[PDB]
């Protein structure tokens, strides 16, 4: 289980960097990894980190396959818009 | 930023806000999207009901918070 282990090492670091949940729960919802209840269940926890915690605990409770498209879903969405960075935050 | 709020019928409405945007302000935001009176709402967040005086910013609600609507007559 690399992949399960691999979020249960780094658990510290993903909470504390993940900043948006809601395009995580959404591609998770789209692909029938993440029921309609477990969608409601992390949207229930206060803070965000909280919910950063509980789509990890969900995550690697469903098991190694799951996971593997965690990390599938964060690479791509990091990289997806990473150029952009200089001019965006040299506007506003 | 973003966040969220419980509406008890089951589903959550996701809102746009400011951590400087007061309560009402909120609220104005929920009666718009759902039709409810502000004097009628009660915003809560972790347990705590806020004020209809302070802001986001002084309940330490940052980005992607989850509160609660409840309901008062």
């Amino acid at each position: 289980h690399p992949h399960i282990q691999l979020l249960k090492s780094n658990r510290e670091l993903l909470v504390t960097h993940i900043r948006n949940t809601q395009c995580l729960v959404d591609n998770l919802l789209k692909n029938d990894y993440f029921s309609a209840e477990d969608a409601e269940i992390v949207c229930a926890c206060p803070t965000q980190p909280d919910k950063v915690r509980k789509i990890l605990d969900l995550v690697q409770s469903k098991g190694e396959e799951v996971s593997e498209f965690f990390l599938y879903l964060l690479q791509q969405l990091a990289d997806a818009y990473v150029d952009l960075r200089p001019w965006l935050l040299e506007i506003g | 930023m973003q966040i969220f709020v419980k509406t008890l019928t089951g589903k959550t409405i996701t809102l746009e806000v400011e951590p400087s945007d007061t309560i009402e302000n909120v609220k104005a935001k929920i009666q718009d999207k759902e039709g409810i009176p502000p004097d009628q709402q009660r915003l809560i967040f972790a347990g705590k009901q806020l004020e209809d005086g302070r802001t986001l910013s002084d309940y330490n609600i940052q980005k992607e918070s989850t509160l609660h609507l409840v309901l008062r007559l």
